């Protein structure tokens, strides 16, 4: 069968894959492109109506030299140019972002212990389901005690809401199911009696505020917000006094005891609050990205599902505008989900690890990263070696070293199920890539790649760590494009050949289970397409409250 | 001496241990057992080996809920705490015979650890203690059971947590009363972000000695902050003396003549009566049917105050045995005192409005929590420059089970490490003793 | 001194490049106003800028690494620091990016070397730079159609050959002569025009420049076939790894 | 006693002043010198009068192009500078024959101040120094001039900025090597938030100084943060020893075997030729016309190695005077040397790494800046344990003047002040001296 990526590099390029020669300088620079084309008109526009010189396409050098390729989202038939994936023009990839930052997750374990020991007040489905009732009114930004207050418009918050799931199914089916996320309906069958034995009669809140606030505000806001209303909540569902000591005792459940953010907050020099995207570990990541609970007979999409969220968030949102900023660094991630690149790779690891060894299979040593990562890794340089028009594709070394790499790591985690043996692979790849081509990333790729080996299994303080645990402040990760969604691919590989239902958190596994979500987890690079075509429609605007 | 106050000091049941002790004999900066105890709180650290062991057994690690299938690791690290403990001491120690200290408690479940007073003493801060006892616990068990290379990151992670993704060592099963530099308010804040739980739990929730502990850590800090530096330096020492140690008795007698049937008015009349005999306040001069008091000694009246204000909430919440009151009384007192005086209340005001927002903020939907869960770089109490903290240590220790976050609750580690250290659980003893032994060199 | 394991030409090329005592092939003769109109930092017969005073002017104190290390001589002038910068081909240019870095420190003193994976830099003292560019632009380090001297707007390296077997570069600094089968470099390394071009010889044919080549391809040697070299990097991984965790 | 290691000690002149002086003699557990280094620099601040004084007059306070107009004060205090400091000494002290040293520099602009060293003592960390500086000076102005309480807030905000609106004392003008400690990227970092260029100005620019200043910084917070317990204690030494201390003279003898005319690879061969002449290396195994070589002192090839990247930085930044290239020669000593012979680069590859991302972020748009303005605490710098920041100290004590933000336009103040003291200024004498003298008690 065709390499996964042929397609893709025919619509490209008017010669085959194969041809070592080209004209360049003939296709009129920007002309050349419809959306360059788009623009060169929209500066046109912009500059005459403020009075300030704008996009212009005569400054500094004449992009289009070359062809200014379009690109196959992976997995889809749709080809867009690459500015269409710039997250600035890319809705879904917005709200993908919105939909995290606006989530937590916060335990009733607590906030029931209070009610029945310190209320001294029963708590059953039907008072839960009152409750429930009662935050989903509140939640958004609406009042439930006081007199004379002013509210939200439901119709600009209408994407906040609170559902609850347990691991106890009887409970579970007699609260109301507009609320609960029903763990049986959406995870296959041994994926299902996994989480609930995690969950077991625990029963947790997945709350979700407003965009328009996320957006106004940071990520910080998105527990308080969600504590202050459980807060009103509790008090009017449970008929509090309003405003008594035991009502602190709620507030400090909500906000620190059973409360579980998304990322955790930074250091100084990079600060932020939690639920930024540098806070988000990468086992998290993988537990958002809900293709495990889809594709699950198909590890190397799950785990390349995962890259494709990764990569978008981490390199395109995180270091290329948080940390950043600029034109950014859409091309260094799309690299991880377009033309079917690193799938094709991916899928050639996976299915050597499976004849030699069998998934799962072969020794957790070093012997097995070296066979796996060496063997992957000289498969996905030759590509480049035989398809010219591939190499040109993917034309920043850094680009292929995360994608060659992420294709041995994934495949070596396929062979021992285990991610840290995984992650040697990773910078084994990258160490034989820069002997073979004499080159590797841009000036700083391998600051974290030449530390790596080393810090694989060292146990020291700010060094070890399992990968799952790591993120993008662990200290060798904490700057540079080209890693951290392929860790997260990395860290998700050796669960989804095990077949485990999550990789590092049940609750966050579960917690984007939920279509009323706006943004579909389960299928990342689709939605990613959709964004691209201008199809997608987020939350979170003001159309509402501006003229028409 | 720079200053010429002398105090009588007392022990926990109200009886003279040594008249006329020089005040400057109770300071962190020249009282031996203050130093003791202050440097022990920053080497002191609680290891739990059984949860150690029971992270690596169901390869939960990393923080509330979190588990990495396939990771599990079965090692019998409690059956094995005596070769495990032996070890990390020969890491942590300087030298043999050192005063490193490594003790086993509950079977082996728990390790006491002091890490050598010599590791402080060429380190910027405090963090040498947690982390110096990490990497000897973490090393311990991986040479005890020879955990490979490629699974001893999960006994790592299993004793410090998800550092350094987090900036706290999120999941550790390693305990501190002290807490990381980076969640200091301000510089010099360290000796304050310590729960009052905590403090509670260390003194087995004595009374006297809880506020006394309370009161040690926080005119410390006051020190290492600068706030007690020259014109300001009596004041705190004349509070530490005062509301914190039981100077001349005070706090106890008010007590013991409140107790029985009073309120924090009845207090508060009494204290106002002995401040009046002692000399420390006069009558300035006569309104209609009111008398205005003055004072020449604003430090003093300060100090009495402090001591009255401890002794009402000792009345006050000691009579509900419940803790949550106190953020009134700490409210009140120092209103009603100024009303009935014309005086100023503790700490000039900074008493009474950290109690305000510790009443909002122990009783409303925001922020905040029970009494036990805040401490004097809690956002809601750091403003009272150590006049508030010991009274809500105080409260908790009187608390007969009203609350949900209780030092039972919060800070069992802690209880079953710290309260071993007789310097960490009976305060007031040592620093009164060694407040006497130096009295004739100050 | 060793260098660099293996047994492919690359391997051996790339000792070459390494050893100082390999004396580089020179291939085209390159005057030295036109390395100074190259490199574009300063106009013939204009005299070096400064960015401190000569070492002799100043009043340093004792300092026994000062006194051992000799100056190079643009640092005892005072001279900036300026740089050349070259995008090498994947398809067998002779030169590559670590080549170069690894190179530059055997060879040259007083060296700042950075590598990318479309572009190398050497950064030092002005008129130490006009020599040792005279000597990257003159030998094997260099091929007209496959390297090019680029201090901005880089792409090439990995992209096709155009039909002369020329490098893209999208500022088009180089170019192909058909009537003399030669190159002309017709703008400085930053773009700018020259007012004359400068001759940089023919392009290299195939066979030379695979007897020159340091980079491994399928369609060249590959890498994988060159098993010392594997068998090293493997080994200094492992090496790594061991040591990171126990110290053994 | 631990360790068995030997190490012969020179001056910054290459001339033998000790020979086998047990390796723990240089450990910051043991040596004195490296504990008087590292208190001093907790204690130290630098205070600028003239600076206070003219953003007094200028109402300039609080941060960069920040002014109250209507606030303007007119202060004599350079012209007062010897009451002030003695006011501001009798605050700061302990007692009157304390450690405590105030002393002015540049008739009155300035004053170099050391807070008692009992003061931390008793303190949790180390900004007891900034803060005890500050109240003292802003009280001693106050009560120089009678300052009303109306406009005494002026002096505050003159002396220590904008703090605590702003975490950091935003404006301020005082100034110390550490920096405060919410700003520490791990618990026990603080050593190493010091700036480069600090360091080079400390110690006047002499190479050697600044390079065992900076060892000695950097290694003893490897203790502070754990990384030197245990299993990496004696690499951690070998280290501080052979790339800080230039023991057994090597990195001297490698300078002036290869400063005539060497370069980066010219240090390489002769590292390893020396390391193989020692023992601390031996071939391996023979490939085709190349040498494997292999080690059984992984500890002492990596301190061999790690003298050599030293000696290469002094050869190579040297001959360019020119400090830019140490990023360079950090990335290629390490990866030449490792496929010269078959071994790991110093510190198993993460000087290598910290040398890649520091190139980056030395020679791009995104962050970083001068190799002067990095430190072992900065996000791009702190991957190595301590093998990668003194490199970069002596490459900018040789620089000549190449850099914009160079010690002269960072770090003015702390050059004036620090520079004083003998034992910040020239501590490879006094740590070589230490050792000596404490050889025997190992
Ligand atoms: C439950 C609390 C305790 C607490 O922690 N927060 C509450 C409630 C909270 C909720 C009320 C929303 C709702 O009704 O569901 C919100 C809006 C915060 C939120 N969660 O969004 C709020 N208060 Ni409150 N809260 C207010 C106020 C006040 C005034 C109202 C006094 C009166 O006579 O009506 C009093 C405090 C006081 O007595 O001074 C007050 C109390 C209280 N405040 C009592 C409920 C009082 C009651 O049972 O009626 N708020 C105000 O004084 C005005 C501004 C007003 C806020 C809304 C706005 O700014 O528009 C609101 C701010
Ligand atoms: C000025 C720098 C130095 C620096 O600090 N950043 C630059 C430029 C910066 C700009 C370029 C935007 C513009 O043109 O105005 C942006 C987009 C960041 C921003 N400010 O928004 C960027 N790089 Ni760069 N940069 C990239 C890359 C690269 C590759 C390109 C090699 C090639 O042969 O084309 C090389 C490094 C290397 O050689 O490995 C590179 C260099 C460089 N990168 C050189 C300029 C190179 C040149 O003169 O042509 N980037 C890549 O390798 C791919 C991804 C790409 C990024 C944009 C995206 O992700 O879509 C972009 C990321
Ligand atoms: C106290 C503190 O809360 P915690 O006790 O840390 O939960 C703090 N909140 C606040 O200060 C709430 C301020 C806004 C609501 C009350 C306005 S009067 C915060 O979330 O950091
Ligand atoms: C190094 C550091 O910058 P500073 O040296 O502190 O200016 C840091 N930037 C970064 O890490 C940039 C990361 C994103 C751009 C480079 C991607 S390879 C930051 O802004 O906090
Ligand atoms: O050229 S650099 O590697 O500095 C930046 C690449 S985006
Ligand atoms: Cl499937
Ligand atoms: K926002
Ligand atoms: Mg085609
Ligand atoms: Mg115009
Ligand atoms: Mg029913
Ligand atoms: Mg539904
Ligand atoms: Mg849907
Ligand atoms: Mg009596
Ligand atoms: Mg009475
Ligand atoms: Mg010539
Ligand atoms: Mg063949
Ligand atoms: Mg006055
Ligand atoms: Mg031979
Ligand atoms: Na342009």
């Amino acid at each position: 069968a065709d390499k996964l990526f042929i397609n893709a590099l025919k619509k490209k390029f008017e010669e085959s894959p194969e041809e070592k020669k080209t004209t360049f300088y003939t296709l009129g620079g920007w002309k050349q492109s419809e959306r360059k084309t788009e623009f060169v008109n929209a500066g046109k526009e912009v500059a005459a109506k403020r009075g300030i010189p704008q996009y212009n396409p005569d400054i500094g050098t004449p992009l289009g030299q070359r062809v200014l390729m379009p690109y196959q989202v992976s997995t889809t038939d749709t080809y867009v140019e690459g500015d269409d994936l710039h997250f600035v023009n890319n809705a879904a990839m917005q709200q993908m972002w919105d939909d995290i930052r606006r989530t937590v997750i916060v335990g009733l374990n607590h906030a029931h212990a209070v009610i029945e020991k310190r209320l001294g007040k029963e708590v059953t489905p039907e008072t839960i389901t009152h409750y429930l009732e009662t935050v989903n009114h509140a939640m958004p930004g609406a009042a439930v005690v006081q007199e004379h207050m002013v509210e939200t418009h439901p119709a600009l918050v209408a994407d906040s809401y609170v559902k609850v799931f347990t691991g106890n199914d009887e409970i579970a089916d007699e609260i109301d199911p507009a609320f609960v996320i029903d763990i049986n309906k959406q995870f296959p069958e041994d994926q299902a009696e996994t989480l609930k034995a995690e969950v077991g009669d625990g029963i947790w809140q997945v709350v979700r505020i407003p965009t328009i606030v996320s957006r106004t505000c940071d990520g910080a806001t998105t527990s308080r917000w969600s504590a202050m209303q459980i807060g009103m909540s509790m008090i009017s569902a449970y008929k509090q006094a309003a405003g008594e000591a035991a009502t602190g005792d709620f507030a400090y459940a909500a906000k620190h005891a059973e409360v579980i953010h998304m990322g955790t907050y930074l250091p100084v020099r990079r600060a932020r609050g939690e639920n930024e995207p540098g806070g988000v570990p990468f086992g998290y990541l993988a537990d958002i990205c809900q293709s495990s609970r889809v594709n699950y007979e198909d590890p190397v999409r799950v785990s390349l599902d995962v890259v494709a969220t990764g990569a978008m968030l981490y390199d395109q949102i995180w270091l290329g505008s948080y940390m950043s900023g600029g034109v950014g660094f859409t091309q260094y991630a799309t690299a991880a989900y377009t033309d079917n690149i690193l799938d094709d790779f991916t899928y050639f690891g996976k299915e050597y690890v499976e004849d030699k060894y069998g998934l799962c299979e072969a020794p957790n040593n070093m012997d097995t990263v070296l066979d796996v990562a060496t063997e992957v890794t000289f498969y996905g340089l030759e590509q480049y070696e035989e398809y010219p028009a591939l190499l040109e594709d993917q034309f920043g070394g850094s680009q292929r070293a995360a994608v060659v790499a992420a294709a041995a790591g994934c495949s070596t985690a396929f062979a021992t199920g285990n991610a840290q043996t995984g992650l040697s692979g990773w910078y084994l790849s990258m160490y034989l890539h820069k002997e073979q081509h004499s080159r590797l990333g841009f000036y700083g790729y391998d600051l974290q790649d030449q530390c790596g080996a080393s810090n694989v299994f060292s146990i020291r303080g700010d060094e070890g760590l399992p990968l799952e645990l790591r993120g993008p402040n662990y200290p060798n990760y904490a700057m540079n494009v080209g890693h951290q969604g392929e860790y997260a691919g990395i860290s998700q590989a050796p669960h989804a050949a095990r077949g485990d239902a999550f990789v590092f958190n049940p609750l966050v596994k579960i917690a984007f289970a939920d279509d009323n979500l706006v943004f579909d987890f389960t299928n990342v690079r689709g939605e990613f397409a959709k964004g691209a075509l201008r199809e997608f429609e987020p939350a979170g605007e003001r159309a509402l409250i501006t003229p028409a | 001496a720079k200053f010429e106050d002398k105090v009588d000091l007392y022990d926990d049941r109200g009886n003279l241990v040594e008249e006329q002790v020089p005040l400057e004999a109770l300071s962190p900066l020249r009282n031996p057992a203050i130093k003791s105890i202050v440097q022990g709180i920053k080497r002191t650290v609680a290891v739990n080996l059984e949860g150690i062991e029971n992270a690596l057994k169901t390869a939960k690690v990393g923080g509330p809920a979190c588990k990495i299938m396939g990771r599990e690791l079965d090692l019998d690290i409690v059956g094995n705490a005596e070769s495990i403990a032996a070890a990390a001491k020969e890491m942590i120690q300087v030298t043999e015979d050192d005063d490193t200290n490594v003790e086993l408690l509950g079977g082996g479940k728990r390790a006491l650890v002091q890490v050598p007073s010599a590791r402080f003493d060429v380190a910027a801060e405090y963090s040498a203690a947690p982390l110096v006892t990490a990497t000897a616990f973490v090393q311990a068990i991986i040479n005890e059971f020879d955990v490979s290379m490629y699974d001893a990151n999960m006994v790592k992670a299993a004793v410090l947590g998800r550092y350094p993704q987090s900036v706290e060592y999120m999941g550790a099963n390693i305990a501190t009363m002290l807490d990381i530099p980076q969640k200091l308010e301000g510089p010099g804040y360290a000796l304050r972000n310590i729960m009052v739980n905590h403090v509670v739990a260390a003194t087995l929730k004595n009374t006297l000695q809880a506020a006394a502990l309370s009161t040690i850590l926080e005119q410390t800090a006051m020190f290492e902050m600068g706030d007690a530096v020259g014109a300001f330096e009596r004041m705190h020492l004349l509070g530490l003396a005062y509301q914190g140690m039981n100077a001349d008795n005070l706090v106890f007698d008010l007590v013991k003549a409140n107790g029985k049937e009073g309120t924090v008015g009845s207090v508060i009349a009494d204290l106002v009566e002995r401040a009046l005999e002692d000399g420390v306040i006069k009558v300035e001069k006569e309104l209609t049917d009111y008398k205005v008091y003055g004072t020449d000694d604003l430090a003093m009246w300060n100090a009495y105050a402090a001591a009255g204000l401890m002794a009402a909430t000792m009345v006050n919440q000691g009579a509900a045995r419940a803790a949550q009151g106190v953020s009134s009384t700490l409210l009140y007192y120092n209103d009603l005192i100024e009303f009935e005086t014309g005086l100023p209340s503790v700490d000039f005001g900074k008493v009474e409005g950290t109690a305000v927002g510790f009443s909002f903020f122990s009783h409303s939907i925001y922020g905040g929590g029970g009494p036990g869960i805040f401490n004097g770089n809690h956002i809601v109490t750091r403003h009272s420059k150590g006049f508030a903290i010991p009274c809500v240590a105080a409260a908790m220790a009187l608390d007969a089970g009203t609350q949900m976050f209780s030092p039972e609750a919060t800070s069992g580690l802690i209880k079953e490490v710290f309260s071993q250290v007789d310097e960490f659980r009976e305060p007031l003893k040592y620093v009164v003793e060694a407040a006497a032994e130096i009295k004739n060199e100050i | 001194a060793q260098y660099y394991p293996g047994t492919t030409k690359v391997a051996q090329n790339r000792r070459n490049f390494c050893n100082p005592e390999y004396e580089l092939e020179k291939l085209r003769e390159i005057s030295d106003e036109d390395v100074v109109k190259i490199l574009g930092h300063r106009a013939p017969g204009e005299e070096y800028p400064s960015v401190h005073p000569p070492l002799e002017e100043m009043d340093e104190p004792e300092d026994a690494i000062r006194e051992m290390v000799e100056p190079i001589d643009g640092a005892k002038a005072g001279d900036r620091v300026r740089y050349i910068q070259f995008t090498d081909s994947m398809y067998f240019a002779p030169a590559q990016p670590y080549v170069r870095s690894r190179a530059y420190l055997c060879r040259y003193r007083g060296a700042d070397a950075g590598t990318l994976s479309g572009r190398q830099i050497i950064e030092t003292r002005e008129r130490d730079l006009e020599k040792i560019s005279k000597e990257l632009l003159e030998t094997e380090f260099f091929d007209p159609a496959r390297s090019g001297v680029r201090g901005k707007s880089v792409h090439g390296h990995s992209l096709r050959l155009d039909e002369d077997g020329m490098m893209f570069d999208m500022l088009r600094r180089q170019i192909y002569n058909k009537d003399t089968g030669r190159v002309e470099m017709v703008k400085n390394q930053i773009g700018d025009e020259l007012d004359e071009p400068v001759d940089l010889g023919e392009p290299l044919d195939e066979e030379t420049l695979m007897e020159k080549t340091t980079i491994y391809r399928v369609d060249g040697e590959a890498y994988r076939d060159d098993v010392e070299a594997v068998e090293i990097m493997q080994r200094i991984h492992v090496l790594r790894s061991q040591g990171g965790f126990n110290l053994e």
